[PDB]
RNA sequence: GCAGUCAAGCGUUCAUAGCGACAUUGCUUUUUGAUUCUUCGAUGUCGGCUCUUCCUAUCAUACCGAAGCAGAAUUCGGUAAGCGUUGGAUUGUUCACCCACUAAUAGGGAACGUGAGCUGGGUUUAGACCGUCGUGAGACAGGUUAGUUUUACCCUACUGAU
RNA sequence: GUGAACAGCCUCUAGUUGAUAGAAUAAUGUAGAUAAGGGAAGUCGGCAAAAUAGAUCCGUAACUUCGGGAUAAGGAUUGGC
């Protein structure tokens, strides 16, 4: 009875009329299989990280990857306070 | 089904956070576990480096599905702006304040069906289920206290961990709407929400995971494309042993 | 006896004697030596030091836990006024 | 663990003396030594304001 | 009895001398020393208003806080930033070598961007930056009206 | 560090020396902890091995269940209330001292942790995270 | 402990092992005494002698009893491997030998002790640590045949391979140069040697494979002769309790 | 150590006079890891707090050698004293043994380091009770209680200052 | 006057202002204090110091020669108008 509970799943009894399905976004299923001894493969950024430098030595910029309108604003700075009251309380739509 | 190790800790869930539409990584050291979700997801989600009040445990922290990601008290303004730079728009992010910080040993949930720790504030579960989009249920895994470190969900299926009782299996599938299965991972490891992240497509767990645990695994969360679980009777030899 | 009980020695001995020193400006013992290609370089440079005070900083430190982070540390500010030239001396290498 | 004065580590530093953080200093002893070529164009301009 | 701050043995029966390192009593302070490897932050100029300006505060104010340092006046000159604790007081002359020798680690090698530097008073608790800051929060007084 | 512990622990403050009665934390039937040693410390004439926040220290349970006492066995301290130093721009304290009870492989024994953990603590022991219902 | 044995140090033989000892007690305890010196502090000098290097006897010995696996009650196959490779009557009497010689360096520190307090001066007790030194050293050459015995079977000992009983494994067994060792080779990862004569193999190989997620290891045989049914070689005989013990296929 | 088996050497010219090394063989309470909680009596006074130095006969770290060493973990040996070597429990005790951390808890000297540096716990006067011995005064370094700790301003050394 | 009081503290009548002084504030002292977290791990030994304390009300054990133990322990409260 103890192996029987790593044995007997469970049944959901159906509980609605409401129905629930999983969600795969289709960049996923249109996307290939990675291949580890290839020509051609995407760089998979440990690789970016071994081509300058070891592990601990690699800086990383964290920006750079990520979604903005303009590309060009991208690496600008948070100004993050003015003379009192830190500008994130004050910032808004409208 | 896949095998990755974060530093030398088998535990991943503590480490990263997994949902159907995004991936949440640390930032410790070098890139050898984000590479890993590369090798998986590719290009199609956006996966974050991102720290958490300035820690590295970003898994058990936060909590969420596809539709929302919910930071607790502690997130600095930096990183909460941090988040919406990477994420897109479809996903909801908003910090909330509570008593308890810690998100994740206290909310389980897949994309439809959230489970709440008891001493929650009736004033958060109204926004969990208005930011997240699913239902609330206030309910406890055999009498254990956090929901989000004994049980693992996604919308294919659930996994609970041994203690539970097979009287308590049947009432609480009925809440969730998916299978659910008694088990361990990680060589006996009781915690069966930190040690492995899972959506609904992918698994990700320790290295020291044994087969018959990844057999229990790639069941109830069907990831084979033709699987439709009842494969665990035919793997139901490796059960008995083990 | 053997002492019972071993104990690392208490003060350094490199720096004896604990005097006063000759004056309230001291000497540099030492220069770094001569890169004979480089264009002409001052050494050194002599200001007054004022106080001290807090900084802020995002640690850019790959390896580390405290990378991407902040960090308070304290640093210290030395008055730097320009300094003028008014003398040349030339030194002669002897046995002595 | 292997002191400071070790042949093993010492022989180990001379070679990134070699590479990456000389070059820094050689890049460090040329913009300074723009700076002070600069240092005499502003005050050789001041001294000619006093010629008129 | 004769004391408690002290040393209790101070030799053996031979040699019958007292040695040169048994911790005697004497001067404390007022040696010259060299303390290396301070990295400099922040090269200002005397010129140049709103040094303590970083890319982040956008704040016009300079290095010197309120009420100037204490036991010394106002920075309006050059000034170096390093971090730590240059060996020496407030009012003093220190002088500034360079490195003696390629430095190999890595931590002499980093960029640094300060974030925001303080200037609160420090002739007590300082709790404003600038001058502006304080009769803001205060409001008005009665000598002001 | 040592074994179990992932990561390097930082410099702070030494709250908790030898002879500290401090409560339990966890729900493993335990009352107050009794620190006896600190694994990791150092080896000078004279000092007391003082634990910090977060670090593996043998505790013998001195009220609780006879089970657990009369026997030795880790102990990882979880609140200080000495004040320590966060690395931006605040000390805070805790309101009391605080350890829960382990194996030397650095796992939990019991499912909950009352209060709230540390968060130097809850970085280092990723089964301590698991369990922590209230972080900081 | 069960499953494989390697955690035994070493054993010397018995001229190097008087030699470890003797120069050990000789480089740590002080050496300098004079007859000018007071009388306990001569006494407690050559007492310090005798009990040191009682203790480093029996320090050596304590290391070798509890090392070795303790033939009786560890498994009826484990107990019966070392009885056709090791010849448990020559097993035993060896490692009872040492149990025997640690029990009487411990008499002699213990006796001669008690003497050398009744010492009047140098001399006396200067003769009363000789005597106890050279006592201990008559036990350790009489330990000779015993020692040059146990070092040659703590190397093959070392080198067993691990095999659970409890588990699922599956023997092979058959007549010299059938093939199973070809077949060995194919069904896992293992080194056995393929060599077309009769008696290739002279222990247990063992290879490991997968079936359902399951460990399955794999163990052959040297290949048996029945000629008697009584009588047999040391090698064919480990075969039939690798057939009478493992349950399984 | 004794009782033996030898004989590499010696005995003025020499085997068998007389020794006689390395060897070798035997018991002194149990050839089958069972036991075996056996701590069988030291008759002049030191121990610890503080704090320096020095020896190497090296416990740890450095580089090596050999192994009857797969890896890991160890065992043995060489150079080497540059650098470290602890926190507690019972006792006046050193010693002794246990608990626990640690890379390791190495060994010794300096009047068995160290009193105008301390402590007075112990030892070493007078008071007093018990046990034995003595007809008695009293003895016992048998047991247990209570008991005065003095001086530097001098020369020199040494840390500082003209 | 405060208070149970010839206690301690301050004052009225009466008496004294005598005890070598001046300038600076190093070490070590003698006398008197405070200290973050832990609470005897210090030591021959809790030596010393800290803690408790006046008052009204509630409440008080083993034992006992029946008188005691006892302020046993322990717990609430205190100004002003
Ligand atoms: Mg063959």
């Amino acid at each position: 009875n103890n192996v029987l509970n790593k044995i007997h799943v469970a049944q959901p009894q159906a509980r609605d009329d409401v129905k629930r399905t999983p969600f795969i976004p289709e960049s996923v299923k249109n996307l290939k299989k990675y291949d580890p001894e290839d020509p051609n493969r995407r760089k998979l950024a440990r690789d970016i990280e071994a081509e300058n430098g070891g592990a601990g030595v690699f800086n990383v910029n964290l920006k750079d990857k990520y979604l903005l309108e303009d590309d060009e604003w991208k690496n600008d700075i948070m100004p993050e306070i003015l003379d009192g009251k830190n500008v994130y309380d004050f910032l808004d739509p409208e | 089904a896949t095998r990755t190790q974060f530093e030398n800790s088998n535990e991943i869930g503590v480490f990263s956070k997994l949902t159907n539409t995004y991936c949440l990584v640390a930032v410790g050291g070098s890139e050898n576990f984000y590479s890993a979700f590369e090798a998986e997801l590719g290009d199609a989600i956006p996966i974050v480096h991102t720290t958490i009040a300035g820690t590295r445990i970003i898994g058990r922290m936060t909590a969420g599905n596809r539709r929302g990601l919910l930071v607790p008290t502690q997130t600095t303004d930096q990183e909460l702006q941090h988040l919406r730079n990477s994420l897109p728009d479809s996903v909801k992010i908003q910090r909330v304040e509570e008593r308890l910080s810690a998100l994740g040993n206290v909310i389980c949930c897949n994309d439809y069906v959230a489970l709440v720790h008891p001493d929650i504030d009736r004033e958060t579960e109204e926004l969990i289920s208005d930011v997240l989009g699913v239902e609330v249920f206030r309910q406890t895994i055999s009498g254990n206290i956090l929901v989000g470190s004994y049980c693992s969900l996604s919308n294919q299926g659930g996994l609970v961990h041994p203690q539970t009782s097979v009287q308590d299996q049947e009432e609480l599938s009925s809440l969730l709407q998916v299978p659910l299965v008694a088990g361990t991972v990680n060589r006996g490891s009781s915690v069966v929400g930190a040690g492995m992240v899972v959506n609904d497509y992918l698994a990700v767990t320790g290295l020291d995971t044994t087969a018959p645990e990844l057999s229990v695994i790639e069941s109830i969360f069907r990831l084979q494309d033709a699987q439709p679980e009842s494969i665990s009777g035919n793997l139901r030899d490796t059960l008995i042993e083990t | 006896s053997h002492r019972k009980y071993e104990a690392p020695r208490h003060g350094h001995l490199g720096f004896l004697p604990r005097k006063r020193a000759a004056s309230i400006r001291a000497r540099v013992k030492a220069f770094p030596k001569d890169d004979r290609s480089k264009p002409v370089a001052l050494t050194s440079f002599l200001g007054y030091k004022a106080g001290m005070t807090t900084i802020v900083r995002d640690l850019d430190r790959p390896g580390s836990k405290f990378h991407k982070r902040e960090v308070v540390e304290a640093v210290t500010v030395v008055d730097t006024p320009p300094v003028v030239v008014v003398g040349v001396v030339g030194y002669v290498e002897t046995p002595r | 663990a292997k002191s400071l004065r070790a042949s093993s580590h010492l022989n180990a530093k001379s070679v990134k003396r070699r590479g990456v953080f000389q070059k820094a200093v050689d890049a460090r002893e040329q913009r300074i030594s723009d700076k002070l070529k600069e240092d005499l164009l502003k005050q050789k301009l001041e001294d000619l304001k006093k010629k008129e | 009895h004769r004391g408690l701050r002290k040393v209790a043995c101070i030799g053996a029966w031979h040699p019958a001398h007292v040695m040169w390192s048994v911790a005697r009593a004497g001067q404390r302070g007022y040696h010259s020393r060299t303390s290396i490897n301070h990295k400099i932050y922040r090269v200002g100029k005397g010129d140049d208003e709103a040094n303590g300006a970083t890319s982040f505060d956008r704040t016009k104010k300079t290095i010197t806080p309120m009420g100037g340092f204490v036991h010394y006046g106002e920075i309006k000159n050059d000034f170096i930033m390093v971090k730590g604790c240059i060996p020496g007081n407030r009012k003093r002359i220190v002088t500034l070598r360079k490195s003696l020798y390629t430095n190999t680690s890595r931590k002499a090698l980093e960029e640094v961007s300060l974030k925001w530097i303080d200037t609160a008073s420090k002739f007590g608790k300082g709790r404003f930056q600038t001058p502006a800051e304080k009769h803001a929060f205060m409001g008005t007084l009665k000598k002001d009206l | 560090s040592g074994n179990g512990a992932q990561g390097t622990k930082f410099r702070i403050s030494l709250g908790l020396p030898v002879g500290a009665i401090m409560n339990c934390a966890d729900n493993s039937g335990a009352r107050n902890l009794y620190i006896i040693a600190v694994k990791g410390s150092g080896s000078r004439l004279n000092r007391l091995p003082a634990a910090s926040l977060g670090d593996m220290v043998m505790a013998t349970v001195k009220k609780g269940k006879p089970e657990l006492r009369k026997k030795v066995m880790p102990a990882i301290v979880v609140r200080q209330a000495k004040s320590w130093r966060r690395r931006d721009g605040v000390f805070l304290y805790f309101e009391d001292n605080a350890g829960v009870i382990a194996n030397p492989k650095g796992e939990m024994k019991g499912s909950a942790i009352t209060g709230p953990v540390g968060k130097e603590c809850a970085d280092l022991w990723p089964r301590v995270a698991s369990n922590s219902g209230v972080v900081v | 402990m069960q499953l494989s044995w390697k955690d035994i140090p070493t054993v010397a033989p018995a001229n190097d092992l008087l030699d470890i000892v003797l120069n050990r007690t000789q480089r740590k305890t002080p050496t300098v005494i004079r007859p000018g010196f007071k009388i306990t502090r001569i006494r407690a000098f050559y007492m310090r002698k005798v009990k040191y290097t009682g203790e480093g006897f029996v320090e050596k010995f304590e290391d070798i009893l509890k090392g070795f696996p303790n033939i009786n009650d560890v498994h009826p196959f484990h107990r019966d491997l070392m009885d056709t490779l090791y010849e448990k009557n020559h097993y035993k009497i060896s490692l009872a030998a040492i149990s025997r010689a640690k029990s009487l360096v411990e008499q002699v520190a213990r006796d001669y002790v008690r003497l050398l307090k009744f010492g009047q001066s140098l001399f006396q007790c200067k003769q009363l640590k000789r005597a106890a030194l050279g006592r201990m050293a008559t036990i350790v050459k009489k330990l000779r045949d015993p020692l040059a015995y146990l070092e040659q079977v703590r190397q093959h000992i070392g080198r067993l391979p691990s095999i659970d009983p409890n588990t699922r494994t599956l023997l092979i067994c058959g007549y010299p140069n059938v093939g199973k060792s070809s077949f060995l080779r194919c069904i896992t990862k293992s080194d056995v040697d393929v060599q077309p004569y009769a008696f290739t193999t002279k222990s247990l190989y063992v290879g490991h494979f997968d079936y359902k997620y399951l460990r399955f290891q794999a163990i052959d045989t040297p290949g048996i002769l029945d000629r008697p049914t009584e009588e047999m070689n040391n090698i064919e005989m480990q075969s039939i309790y690798a057939i009478a013990h493992l349950r399984s296929c």
